């Protein structure tokens, strides 16, 4: 029921605004996530796939966007950069699996759109789990040529997220 | 000695682009691992410069940027100034010995 | 405040033994894992030891496959690296060093990660051995 589409939608935010979606009172598959090839990083940090299926989680939380390819390396706990620093960072304590595969024929125009925005200039560095959707000038694009780096190519990078009652 | 195979001593003049290159096999670069970058100035502790091939922490600068393609890996420094004389190490992890392999260090000086 | 605190290091017979250690405060000590690593004077830095998150998964470096154990304590937090048994090449400066909080696992399977770097290091112990 819940996150056939969050895997599978048509325009992910960027980084610099993420879309948080919570879930609640729906059935909880977590398998046709788990055991597909299509993924190239499935983190999980606190709780283990294989013994998720104990729903007592409420209110399931799913962040995603879109990063480069070789700052994946920042979801990570901890881990300072300028993605898990200016744009969204995780807890120290984070119990939850940061799913994270490639975009080659979905975001990667001939022409290497630009439509896509990290934020790089922020005083005060953010909290776990901040947006600021501000603009006060801090954005800048990518471009995503096709004949890029394998490291330089989007990776629509999803979060998800538990907690209890 | 090492296991990764990077040139003993480089150096340039001071306002130019000095890469320090590091090649490696096809067991720990070729497999896929992330070559991070490590900063050893005279005297001290190492501290972490550049991890997964491209990132940097807070608190490097833009100058030093790095690269990752097929089995080669390099550092780029950008404009150095003489505060940047130190000892720099590319650190991987091998899977046929199971462990994190480093580099044989680059002695950079400015000129 | 993250630091990490040393002290064990000395002049030791060769064949009588050594125990060194490595405190930690200023964050979570019993998530994260803990490498150690070498230095000869001189020459290029080496890896030695590992220990996980927990206690239960353990790697060595070549030249310390035998004679060098690791062991944490999550107690007190602190890192303890047992030798035994040193040689002429092991006279050397040693670091422990701060691994990644990663402990994930895709199909059940708890393993380390294998593609983070080593974030903080303390001053290190240094070891002076010779017959
Ligand atoms: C989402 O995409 C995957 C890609 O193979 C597919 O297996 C899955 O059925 C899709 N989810 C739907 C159609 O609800």
């Amino acid at each position: 029921c819940p996150f056939g589409e969050v895997f599978n939608a048509t325009r992910f935010a960027s980084v610099y605004a993420w879309n948080r979606k919570r879930i609640s009172n729906c059935v909880a598959d977590y398998s046709v996530l788990y055991n597909s090839a299509s993924f190239s990083t499935f983190k999980c940090y606190g709780v283990s796939p294989t013994k998720l299926n104990d729903l007592c989680f409420t209110n399931v939380y799913a962040d995603s966007f879109v990063i480069r390819g070789d700052e994946v390396r920042q979801i990570a706990p901890g881990q300072t950069g300028k993605i898990a620093d200016y744009n969204y960072k995780l807890p120290d304590d984070f119990t939850g699996c940061v799913i994270a595969w490639n975009s080659n024929n979905l975001d990667s125009k001939v022409g290497g759109n630009y439509n896509y925005r990290y934020r790089l200039f922020r005083k005060s560095n953010l909290k776990p789990f901040e947006r600021d959707i501000s603009t006060e000038f801090p954005l800048q694009s990518y471009g995503f040529q096709p004949t890029n780096g394998v490291g330089y190519q989007p990776y629509r990078v999803v979060v998800l997220s538990f907690e209890l009652l | 000695q090492s296991v990764l195979t990077q040139p003993p001593s480089v150096s340039g003049a001071p306002g130019q682009r000095v890469t320090i290159s590091c090649t490696g096999s096809s067991s720990n670069i070729g497999a896929g691992y992330d070559v991070h970058w490590y900063q050893q100035l005279p005297g001290t502790a190492p501290k972490l410069l550049i991890y997964g091939n491209s990132n940097r922490p807070s608190g490097v600068p833009d100058r030093f940027s790095g690269s990752k393609s097929g089995t080669s890996a390099s550092l780029a420094i950008t404009g150095l100034q003489a505060e940047d004389e130190a000892d720099y190490y590319c650190q991987s992890y091998d899977s046929s010995l199971s462990g994190w392999v480093f580099g044989g260090g680059t002695k950079l000086t400015v000129l | 405040q993250v630091q990490l605190v040393e002290s064990g290091g000395g002049v030791v017979q060769p064949g009588r033994s050594l125990r060194l250690s490595c405190a930690a405060s200023g964050f979570t000590f019993s998530s994260i894992a803990m490498h150690w690593v070498r230095q000869a004077p001189g020459k290029g830095l080496e890896w030695v030891a590992v220990m996980s998150f927990d206690g239960s998964i353990k790697y060595y470096g070549d030249s310390v496959k035998g004679r060098f154990t690791i062991s944490r304590d999550n107690s007190k937090s602190t890192l303890y690296l047992q030798m035994n048994s040193l040689r002429a090449e092991d006279t050397a400066v040693y670091y422990c060093a701060r691994g990644v909080q990663g402990y994930y696992d895709r199909s059940g399977y708890y393993n380390l990660d294998y593609n983070y770097g080593m974030d903080v290091w303390g001053q290190g112990t240094t070891v002076t051995v010779s017959s």
